[PDB]
Parts: C-alpha cells; structure tokens; sequence
C-alpha cells in the first residue's frame, strides 16, 4: 500500500 | 451526501484521526487538505489519509 501523505490537518 | 470507500486499513495515531477498514463506506465531510475529514456509521468523525479512500 502507499505511504500516508504528511499530516497537515 | 458524498461517500468514500476505504481502499486500505488505517489505524489512528492521533486523537483527531479515525480508524477505518478496507471496504468501509464513510461520509466525506472535508476534502480541502491531503487528509480528509470523514464520518463513519457509528456517527464518529476524524481525519484519514486521502489516498486511502476512493470518492464515489
């Protein structure tokens, strides 16, 4: 599966 | 009224995130950033990685 995007929520 | 379907499992690592399972349907609340805010069928909300869900 791909990595998560860098969190910026 | 917008639905996303989880493409992968995601186990939350922060209070603001939401645990999701592959194939789970969720309501899409906010898609402005790379993490999307969703609501599940337990009426709980949180952020998930946008690339782990598919917009229907």
């Amino acid at each position: 599966p791909p990595p998560v995007p860098n969190p910026d929520y | 009224e917008v639905v996303v379907v989880a493409k992968f499992d995601y186990v939350a690592q922060q209070e603001q995130e939401l645990d999701i399972k592959k194939n789970e349907r969720l309501w899409l609340l906010d898609d402005s950033k790379s993490w999307w805010r969703v609501r599940n069928s337990m009426n709980k909300t949180g952020f998930v990685p946008s690339n782990y869900v598919e917009r229907k």
